RNA sequence: UUAUAUACAACCUCAACUCAUAUGGGACUACCCCCUGAAUUUAAGCAUAUUAAUUAGGGGAGGAAAAGAAACUAACAAGGAUUUUCUUAGUAGCGGCGAGCGAAAAGAAAACAGUUCAGCACUAAGUCACUUUGUCUAUAUGGCAAAUGUGAGAUGCAGUG
RNA sequence: AAAGCAUUGUGAUGGCCCUAGCGGGUGUUGACACAAUGUGAUUUCUGCCCAGUGCUCUGAAUGUCAAAGUGAAGAAAUUC
RNA sequence: AUAUUAGACCUCGGUUUGGUAUCGUCAAUGAAAUACCACUACUCUUAUUGUUUCCUUACUUACUUGAUUAAAUGGAACGU
């Protein structure tokens, strides 16, 4: 399936610029601080996951 | 089993293998009526754990409302009261579209019961939802004592009586604390017994 | 434009592979309706005259349902997994080709869920699977297996990327197809 | 853009360096090198976390450092390869230098000794506080427990201007099981030695001079 | 088959019938559930407030109905579905903080009854409705069996849970 | 009221009006029409005033300036 | 140090031993003393996928509208 929008819109702000932006619009597509800290958590685990396995 | 990746597959709704399925799902059963029969059930996954089984006469129908508030029908001549009663443009109902939804299949099948309804699509100016429907006099409904409990008369019309789920929600059901005013029932019974006034003989 | 779990079908294994498939699959059908309860009196004879385990002589057949396919390929015991293009709304197939990759299950989709249906003595069928190998017929069951492999498994890295759906379509193509005419034949006139 | 004789595209198991006996064609070995950056952490200031990569293991580096001592160093350390300078020929290396044609700076880092507060802030003007060769008593050895193991392979690091660091992480003078021993022994120690840290790094990137880089995940 | 030129099939979405069988509207008003919703009044004026989450209007049932076996309390030495009464209490709160309004836990009673699904490695559709034929014994939308005849059912029926 | 006179809007995805909502009237209409108003047959004329108010103008763009969006500070609420 | 090379080693190149080689790692003299060697930066150039008071043009498949008793629409073809 992969990713809504806002999973995508969130990532490409997660690889460069304001991981505190990147939990402002998380916090505002959630929107609760919780929920929004549990996906910044787990989007910025699978770019780094997919970090490995994009080469081998 | 498959029953439970389609619990899951069903979640992505924003997503775009399931936005280009709810696409081409919205402008089929969009180009047909407004109350409408359906031969399966569309989302078989959540139709079961509502209630449907592949029983005959377990029956589907699918409906769509109007998705916005309730524009007040005063006359254009509108509302005459006190300033607090004038609002006509931005309030909205007390039962929800889901509510609504069921009701209007209720009423225009008279011979079978509501058990439960269910979203499958939406844009913009309508919601549209199946419903699973119970012909309550087959011989099948009724001598299968699993389902049998709604082939009595306290069921009749129990969609226009707040007793599916769609309809209970409106009421304020719950326990305990928040949903504490209507604590005896309806909310209607709750303000007839904290009024209640009793006199007593030895008083 | 069609996202590309859709269409995995329609790659739906062209005719030539898939009409052996079914020269198989004929051999598996589950029932037969008098043929069961026929076994079923030839337990009558163990009631008093056998007095042994004679009359089970254990089964072998597909096993249909999309249920029963989710856990042939969750526990491995599926040796080829058919999937149906036809299926509504999709859902309770859409998870299945990506699955049997996971899983490393040779899966096909086939022309039909009326095909597979007609073959369980049923109406849609919607998926099989294939528990059973049996001795006699794993050799035409054997090529059958990476030739379904090439274009379903191996292929399961552009079908994860490629697809379009996508047709302009017909009168539009055909209106352009005038302008790519003209448009190419103003600077392939411009010498006179 | 990378050869692979370390492999980097296909990227790296634990099982795979140990085939690295066969890497080495070469007979004499030079330095591979640590080399850390420290992005989004400036050092020019006081914001300064002391450490160093503690290794239990000797990878032979090759090299020397020159020590100082004035009733405070050299107590203990005659069974320890030491001189036991009396911490005055200190200019002999600020403007006059060891011998011509080997100069004074030729060493690895320097003694922030106990009598030597007397010498530091500005007397070092143009010998130390010009040259970069300078740590502080965060040296993690004024000869207490690693002295000869501070020139063999454990000393910290003072920080480039724009911050490309070059020091001895290990050699190519190694087994083929040591290869996963070094950074072995920091998955416990410089996970949070970095200062006021989340995780603010991610250039891990071991350098070899006779290969290419070992980049690590 | 499908130059839409011979059939053939099977599904799927939808039709049609004075087809077989059935089901539904309407009544009552005291209580009951779902909705919609005022103004007189009071505030010594009056618009929020009050009246009132009420009169009136609309719809749906039963002899009761609704509710109901925890996404509940508490902060204990802890309690344990629902509903009714007593008390909490005209209290906490809410309010042109004005007029006014206003619950609940605990405690004491009445009564007490508990459960079922969906979703898993149930591990042979193991299920159901018709119809006909034997054949029970209400004037049976019954009882059993046979044909397992025709269908529902693998887009998931039963049992376990 | 009228006939005469004048002004206004409208070339239709329009003007005007109804409607709770769907939808309709004019409309079996189409500027010599439909709709909105003032004056009141003919004759003779209908002076000056766009300061106030109303109506109006692709048009004046930056004095004002909504929510949404965007940027920054903070652990966040949030404030700028 | 390497490069190179013949011999010990290897089937051989190759390793190794030694010779030869560019500033140098070091001197001079300072604000870094720079061999043998890398994780790279700002003016820019490429090449693959990026907020917006972005901007213009084009498409059809949502949707809107008209017309028809939903009859000849879009392409080619011969014959002139």
């Amino acid at each position: 399936v992969g990713h809504a929008p806002y999973e995508k819109r969130t990532m490409e702000l997660l690889k460069v610029s304001k991981d505190k932006r990147a939990l402002k619009f998380l916090k505002r597509r959630l929107g609760t601080h919780i929920r929004a800290k549990r996906k910044r958590e787990e989007l910025s685990n699978i770019l780094t996951q997919l970090r490995k396995a994009q080469t081998h | 089993g498959a029953y439970r990746y389609m619990q899951e597959l069903y979640r992505k709704k924003q997503s775009d293998v399931m936005r280009y399925l709810l696409r081409i799902r919205v402008w089929q059963y969009r180009q047909l009526t407004k109350l409408h029969r359906s031969p399966r059930p569309t989302r078989p996954d959540k139709a079961r754990r509502l209630g449907y089984r592949a029983k005959q006469g377990f029956v589907i129908y699918r409906i769509r409302v109007r998705r916005g508030g309730r524009k007040r029908p005063v006359p254009k001549g509108c509302t005459y009261g006190k300033p607090k009663s004038h609002g006509v443009n931005q309030l909205k109902p007390y039962r929800g579209l889901q509510s609504i939804a069921e009701e209007r299949v209720g009423r225009r099948l008279g011979g079978l019961r509501v058990l439960n309804s269910y979203w499958i699509a939406q844009d913009a100016s309508y919601k549209y939802f199946e419903v699973i429907l119970i012909d309550t006099h087959h011989s099948a409904i009724r001598r299968d004592p699993k389902i049998n409990w709604i082939c009595k008369h306290v069921h009749k019309h129990r969609e226009l009586r707040g007793l599916t789920s769609a309809g209970k929600s409106s009421r304020g059901i719950g326990k305990g604390y928040r949903y504490s005013q209507t604590i005896g029932g309806s909310r209607r019974a709750a303000w007839k017994r904290k009024n209640r006034e009793h006199m007593h003989r030895k008083r | 434009k069609v996202p590309p779990p859709i269409h995995q079908f329609s790659q739906t294994l062209d005719k030539t592979t898939a009409v052996k498939l079914f020269k198989l699959l004929e051999k598996y059908r589950p029932e037969s309706p008098l043929a069961k309860k026929l076994r079923l009196k030839k337990i009558a004879e163990a009631k008093a005259k056998g007095k042994d385990v004679e009359p089970k002589k254990k089964p072998s057949y597909v096993s249909a349902g999309t249920n029963t396919v989710t856990k042939l390929i969750e526990q491995k015991k599926a040796q080829l997994v058919v999937i149906a293009h036809d299926v509504d709304p999709l859902e309770l197939v859409l998870f299945l080709p990506a699955l049997c990759r996971k899983m490393g299950v040779p899966y096909c989709i086939v022309k039909g869920k009326a095909r597979l249906g007609r073959l369980v003595r049923r109406k849609t069928c919607t998926t099989l699977a294939l528990t059973t190998v049996d001795n006699n017929d794993k050799a035409n069951f054997g090529k059958v297996l990476e030739a379904v492999k090439t274009n379903f498994n191996e292929r399961h890295e552009e079908i994860r990327r490629h697809w379009g759906g996508g047709i302009l379509g017909s009168k539009s193509l055909a209106r352009i197809s005038k302008l790519e005419r003209a448009k190419a034949r103003e600077l392939a006139q411009k010498q006179g | 853009m990378a050869s692979k004789v370390s492999r980097d595209t296909l990227y790296e198991g634990v099982n795979g360096l140990l085939e690295a006996s066969a890497k080495k064609k070469r007979g004499f070995l030079e330095t591979v090198e640590l080399q850390i950056g420290l992005k989004n952490y400036d050092p020019q200031k006081d914001k300064r976390f002391s450490g160093t990569v503690k290794l239990k293991h000797i990878p032979r580096p090759k090299m020397k450092v020159c020590i100082l001592g004035d009733q405070q160093h050299c107590d203990e350390a005659k069974a320890n390869n030491v001189d036991f300078m009396d911490a005055e020929a200190l200019k002999k290396l600020n403007k006059n230098k060891k011998l011509v044609k080997k100069l004074a700076k030729s060493y690895d880092a320097f003694l922030a000794s106990e009598s030597l507060i007397k010498q530091i802030p500005r007397l070092l003007g143009p010998g130390l506080n010009k040259a970069g060769k300078f740590p502080a008593l965060l040296s993690h050895q004024e000869s207490m427990i690693g002295k000869i193991e501070e020139v063999k392979s454990t000393i910290k690091f003072q920080m480039k201007k724009v911050l490309c660091l070059s020091v001895a992480v290990g050699h190519v003078g190694m087994k083929s099981d040591e290869l996963a021993q070094n950074v072995n022994l920091s998955i416990n120690f410089l996970v949070s030695l970095l200062k006021k840290n989340w995780q603010n790094v991610r250039s891990l990137h071991v350098k070899s001079s006779m290969g290419p880089p070992q980049r690590l995940y």
